[PDB]
């Protein structure tokens, strides 16, 4: 637990210092008022020049107590119309599971980039809901028109 | 990472009260956040506003900060980390809200 929130409170602090304009991560608040270093809640803009242009997409970032050898799970709240997010909102990505491409020297900002990313890069072969995976395999100028209409909906204003 | 243990009434001193007059003035932290080490990585004070203002009024007992808790006090602006022990005690007498051992 305490090698767990040591690194917490190094990422919280090279955050603090220098984060990618349009992102967000901060803590989150626990019913009395006190933050809490385990339980991030964030935000992610739209890539420029991509249909998720202009959209900011919360989320929330869950660590455990073995972190930094296991990763955080992540969820967008709400759910994404997007191939690699479950229905409950949980991410699909490789980074992100233990056994595949996790390794503990990565920061929260690569996390946050590497969702970013996947957003317009979506992965075929790791589908994690039926609506999204379907319609951007079989017609993806339906594909970009829901997640352009997506993209305005969650448009910060 | 040096230690220190503070007495004090955990009932009757404000979170406001630990930031500014113990850890900024009498440990001369700039931009303290003050974490209860309690495993949960709860922080009761933050640097950045306005992130714990709204309890700057409450009682550190609210918090469950009692005889033998332990805070980590960590500066934003230099490098300087300080663990500091709380011993509660309701006898320190009028004009004193808290002494360093």
């Amino acid at each position: 637990s305490g090698i767990a929130l040591s690194r917490l409170a190094q990422e919280r602090k090279a955050w603090r210092k220098d984060h990618p304009f349009g992102f967000v991560a901060v803590p989150t608040k626990n019913p009395d008022g006190t933050m809490n270093l385990m339980n991030w809640e964030c935000a992610i803009p739209g890539k420029k020049g991509t249909p998720w242009e202009g959209g900011l997409f919360k989320l929330r970032m869950l660590f455990k107590d073995d972190y930094p050898s296991s990763p955080p799970k992540c969820k967008f709240e709400p759910p994404l119309f997007h191939p690699n997010v479950y229905p409950s909102g949980t991410v699909c990505l490789s980074i992100l599971e233990e056994d595949k491409d996790w390794r503990p020297a990565i920061t929260i900002k690569q996390i946050l980039l590497g969702i970013q990313e996947l957003l317009n890069e979506p992965n075929i072969q790791d589908p994690a809901q039926a609506e999204a995976y379907t319609i951007y395999c079989q017609n993806r100028v339906e594909y970009e028109k829901r997640v352009r209409a997506q993209a305005k909906k969650f448009a910060p204003s | 990472k040096p230690e220190v243990t503070v007495r004090l009434n955990v009932h009757k001193v404000t979170v406001l009260t630990l930031q500014d007059k113990i850890v900024k003035e009498k440990f001369a932290m700039v931009a303290p956040d003050v974490q209860i080490e309690d495993g949960k990585g709860t922080i009761l004070i933050s640097s950045e506003e306005g992130e714990t203002e709204a309890n700057n009024h409450k009682k550190l007992s609210e918090f469950g900060i009692r005889n033998g808790s332990r805070l980590q006090a960590d500066d934003f602006l230099q490098d300087y980390t300080l663990l500091i022990n709380i011993l509660h005690s309701e006898d320190l007498g009028k004009d004193v809200e808290f002494e360093v051992v």
